């Protein structure tokens, strides 16, 4: 495969076998973040907020069909607002992690820099590694 | 496997080592020292 | 601020050496981080 | 063959010409955060099981900042004075090595000797040398840099809460610092230094006079 | 010296890397006994006031 | 009314009487809301060690 | 709904044991038996009670109701898979499987139950299903379910603190092994009585405070008696509220020997009437005798045994038969002397005893292996 | 508060001094401890029946 470790034999540099499988640099890029992973069991009487975003995020993965049933296009984004420490982070952490998609904060940071590419001139960048765990979400702080 | 000829035809043993002592002696102690306070 | 307290409630029967949290903790809480609230 | 372990970043702080003479009762005025590093440090090293009992998720590591001269490197020498576990106090501009790799091993066997020598103490300052913000991967002293970072923050993600391994980190700016230092699960407990008041002011006229 | 940054230049990165070196090696963890420093400038504003 | 630091010593004063005349409960009750209205004073100078 | 259901199985107990006590078991069985759809669990609870001949329209009318709610939980699911949220069938019976499993039997519940622990991705849910399968194991005694879901439990104790879901645990390895005669694990499970509560199963937290003094007064020594139960201001002041078992307590610890008989013979004839307890109520007063002829006797070489008639419970010779076949059974280290008539004592070294269990142990572990050892290779 | 405690106090040092003069012998009659303590002897004999309690 592409993008993995291998033994190498020396005086003829021969291919020897194929090691493990390295590591996905959205693994290595989320490890370095570490958002505090939630449910829904953590939530705090924000239940209308939550029957909100379901419509947007949830539905339009489980019956992509649906919407094609009145033929009005997908929903794309989502703003949520409010005074900080009000359960925003945990939230949209929390609806990737019961729909099962890949949460992908951006910070802008240059740590995450060597894992998105060698200057990525771009933001978009990303993308490769966004369609390559397609079913994901992009979150962002203020 | 298994013939067998026929020639002839924890929930149960701390209860079973109290009836090893105590299978029948006295059963229902409530009157017997108040018959014993009178005579004793 | 909700888990600021009961985070630091915690911190009250620690130290005084107990390990069963008592409701006045909490209230002690309050007054510490509501000045928090207070301060600013 | 395996090895007994080693670290040349620092021994042990040798014990007998090491610890700075440096009293509790030489810092007056300051009982609201030698109290509170107290908690922060030395209490679930010897009480765990209330820590444990409780259960009230113990600090791994703390941050401590402020303007200079509030007495920053000082509560450092009085905790290392009065201390009883084992204590590491490196300098922390020293990973910057000329050689590659001498960083980063230099960075695991500090780690790896307060893993297998005690329930330890990890000191660290001047962290602005290390936790800046931007980056740039063209020159290599850079990515040195960033190598050195993404080694003690996979380290400290390598503990598993039964070590008593603490890390106490002092800096000047917390503003040329990156956040993802300061997540949680690598660091909780953030203390400023404030400037003396009238209070706490007399008393330290007092205890220097 | 220097005063700080919010980090513009790479170069000055591990210059003050060096500075900070520079003041733990002065009063950090030492009896500094009997070392004294003489310093001096014609402008004695573009420092670090922890210097 | 706007007073604060006052209560601590009316409350303290119950935590006086209540134990003086023999109302264990009580006086540990009025002695909690002593410690829960003291945590709200910048300087208690003295009253401190008077609660203490 | 199994939050009150441990009180019917008590009353399954009351209506069939005590075989002269059968009338108001069956009429407030009957109560909450024919109301709230109960259905499966009383045709052998009929057969020990009467004919009940005209049960007909009222199991018709239940099973009716039953299939009402079992015919909209068929409602429920299409339109549950049809928009789904987070899988609402599993999300209905997630709710409603545990009416099933009150009004269906175990099974309904059990696949059901097994089935949705594969929903709910948090614990949060999880660990009350498995306590849900803890007291319905609990119902049907399933003694080899309980030690499944109690470390399939524990297994996610770990991860958060969790103490209402930990200490409200231990109440439950606290009943089992007061179901086993394990009375020493079970005053130790019944060690906090602080974080214990208001519970469903012992809906008064004083009866809790009975269970766990009456298993404390044999499970721990006097060293602990005099400084836990004694000193314990939360364990004091309820059974404040008890006439009887403040002086059942304290007739021991205060050396009231006589009254002693007096309250022990109530509080064994209770423990005669309880469920869950009368599986060993005739070990527990044969352990409190001897333990507390150890309690007296340990203090003196030379006491008489015509001195304890009067001064500890009347009857010589029952004294003697008794203590007799106490020596004879090998514990209460004395040696009873007749014809001069004055009782002798010794110490033992912890040295014979000691051995004793080694060698029960030794030999017990000896045909276990040697019996394994017989079951494989032919 | 002094009051309060002097009781429970005196049981502390009564058996403090109480186990000092128990300590150099094998045995003992309870008249000399009981004037050796200079104390009466039902309340030694019941207090030590509930040391060896
Ligand atoms: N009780 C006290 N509180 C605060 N400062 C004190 C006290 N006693 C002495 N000092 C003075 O404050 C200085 C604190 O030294 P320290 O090196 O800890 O400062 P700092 O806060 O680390 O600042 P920097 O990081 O620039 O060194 C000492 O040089 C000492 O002269
Ligand atoms: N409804 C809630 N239930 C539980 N915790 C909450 C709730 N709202 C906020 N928090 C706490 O607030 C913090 C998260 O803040 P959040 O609003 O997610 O991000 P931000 O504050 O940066 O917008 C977490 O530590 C969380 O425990
Ligand atoms: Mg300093």
């Amino acid at each position: 495969t592409p993008n993995c470790r291998v033994a190498l034999r020396n005086d003829s540099y021969t291919l020897h076998k194929i090691l493990p499988n390295k590591v996905d640099p959205l693994v290595s890029l989320m490890m370095v973040e570490k958002v505090p992973d939630s449910t829904y069991e953590m939530i705090g009487g924000l239940d209308k907020q939550i029957k909100e975003i379901k419509e947007v995020i949830e539905l339009p993965v489980k019956h992509p069909e649906l919407f094609e049933a009145l033929g009005i296009a997908q929903p794309k984004g989502v703003l949520l607002y409010g005074p900080p420490g009000t359960g925003k982070t945990l939230l949209a952490r929390a609806v990737a992690h019961h729909t099962d998609c890949t949460f992908i904060r951006v910070s802008g940071s240059e740590l995450v820099q060597k894992f998105i590419g060698e200057g990525a001139r771009m933001v978009r960048e990303l993308f490769v590694m966004a369609r390559e765990h397609a079913p994901s979400i992009i979150f962002m702080d203020e | 496997m298994s013939e067998k000829k026929q020639p002839v035809d924890e929930d149960n043993w701390d209860d079973d080592n109290v009836e090893d002592d105590f299978s029948n002696q006295l059963r229902a102690e409530l009157e017997k020292h108040g018959y014993k306070m009178e005579t004793s | 601020e909700v888990k600021g307290v009961c985070t630091e409630a915690g911190m009250y029967a620690l130290r005084e050496r107990r390990v069963h949290v008592t409701q006045e903790d909490f209230e002690m809480a309050v007054a510490k981080v509501m000045q928090k609230d207070s301060e600013k | 063959d395996v090895l007994p372990p080693e670290a040349d970043s620092s021994i042990m702080m040798l014990t007998s010409d090491q610890k700075p003479d440096v009293m509790y009762a030489d810092i007056g005025g300051m009982d609201i955060q030698k109290q509170e590093v107290r908690e922060a440090v030395e209490l679930p090293l010897t009480h765990f099981e209330l820590y444990k009992q409780i259960g009230i998720d113990p600090p791994r590591g703390v941050l401590m900042y402020g303007p200079p001269g509030c007495g920053k490197t000082m509560l450092a020498k009085a905790v290392a004075h009065h201390t009883t576990a084992a204590f590491i106090r490196v300098v922390g501009s020293e990973f910057v090595q000329k050689y590659l790799g001498e960083g980063p091993r230099m960075v695991r066997d500090v780690f790896r000797l307060a893993k297998e020598n005690a329930p330890a103490i990890i000191f660290i300052d001047e962290i602005d040398a290390i936790a800046t913000k931007r980056f740039d991967a063209q020159t290599g002293a850079d990515r040195e840099v960033q190598r050195i970072l993404l080694e003690l923050l996979n380290q400290m993600d390598g503990f598993d809460q039964n070590v008593n391994v603490k890390v106490i980190m002092a800096t000047n700016r917390a503003d040329t610092l990156d956040p993802a230092l300061l997540r949680p699960g690598r660091l909780d407990r953030k203390i400023e230094f404030p400037l003396p008041d009238r209070r706490q002011k007399r008393l330290i006229f007092s205890t220097i006079t | 010296g220097g005063r700080r940054f919010s980090e513009g230049t790479s170069a000055d990165r591990e210059i003050q890397r060096t500075l900070m070196e520079l003041l733990n090696q002065m009063d950090g963890f030492d009896t500094l006994h009997r070392v004294k420093m003489i310093m001096a400038t014609n402008r004695p504003d573009t420092l670090d006031p922890a210097l | 009314m706007d007073d604060k630091a006052l209560l601590v010593e009316v409350q303290l004063l119950e935590s006086k009487t209540y134990h003086a005349l023999s109302n264990l409960p009580k006086a540990r009750a009025a002695l909690t809301s002593a410690r829960t209205t003291a945590n709200a004073i910048y300087c208690p100078p003295k009253l401190q060690a008077t609660l203490d | 709904p199994k939050n009150p259901d441990l009180r019917i199985a008590q009353l399954r107990f009351l209506l069939s044991l005590p075989e002269h006590r059968g009338d108001a078991a069956v009429r407030d069985e009957l109560m909450a038996a024919v109301r709230d759809n109960n259905m499966a669990p009383y045709y052998e609870a009929l057969c020990k009670s009467l004919d009940w001949q005209i049960d007909v329209d009222l199991l018709n009318k239940m099973k009716k109701a039953n299939e009402d709610e079992l015919k909209r939980l068929d409602e429920e699911l299409e339109d549950a898979e049809k928009n789904l949220g987070e899988s609402e069938i599993r999300d209905a019976m997630m709710a409603k499987a545990e009416y099933l499993c009150r009004i269906g039997d175990k099974e309904g519940a059990l696949t059901a139950f097994r089935k949705t622990y594969d929903k709910t991705v948090a614990l949060g849910h999880r660990l009350d299903i498995v306590f849900y399968l803890l007291r319905i194991g609990l119902f049907y005694m399933d003694n080899d379910l309980i030690t499944r879901n109690t470390e399939k439990a524990k297994s996610l104790i770990e991860e958060g603190g969790d103490w209402d879901r930990r200490n409200r645990l231990k109440v439950y390895q606290g009943l089992y092994c007061v179901a086993i005669r394990d009375f020493k694990q079970a005053a130790e499970l019944f060690l906090d009585t602080v974080s214990t509560f208001t519970s469903y199963e012992l809906m008064d937290y004083k009866t809790f405070v009975t269970y766990t003094v009456y298993v404390s007064m044999i499970a721990l020594e006097r060293p602990d008696l005099r400084e836990k139960v004694i000193k314990g201001a939360e364990i004091l002041e309820v059974l404040h509220s008890l006439p009887a078992v403040r002086q059942y307590l304290f007739s021991l610890y205060e050396c009231r020997y006589s009254v002693f008989f007096q309250s022990l013979a109530v509080v064994e004839q209770e423990m005669k009437k309880d469920w869950l307890f009368a599986p060993h109520y005739r070990y527990y007063v044969r352990e409190m005798r001897i333990h507390a002829y150890s309690q007296l006797l340990e203090s003196y070489r030379s006491l008489t045994l015509g001195y304890m008639a009067e001064a500890f419970g009347v009857g010589v010779e029952f004294i003697d038969q008794e203590l007799s076949r106490f020596i004879a059974a090998g514990r209460l280290h004395c040696k009873i002397d007749k014809v001069n008539e004055i009782v002798e004592t010794n110490r033992p070294d912890s040295k014979n005893w000691q051995y004793q269990e080694t060698i029960k142990k030794g030999d017990l572990l000896l045909n276990r292996v040697q019996k394994l050892s017989r079951v494989i290779n032919m | 508060i002094i009051s309060t405690h002097l009781a429970k106090l005196y049981d502390n040092l009564l058996e403090q001094n109480l186990i000092r003069v128990i300590e150099p012998f094998s045995r003992v009659q309870i008249e000399h401890i009981s004037s050796l303590i200079k104390l009466s002897k039902a309340d030694v004999e019941r207090k030590l029946s509930q040391m060896i309690l």
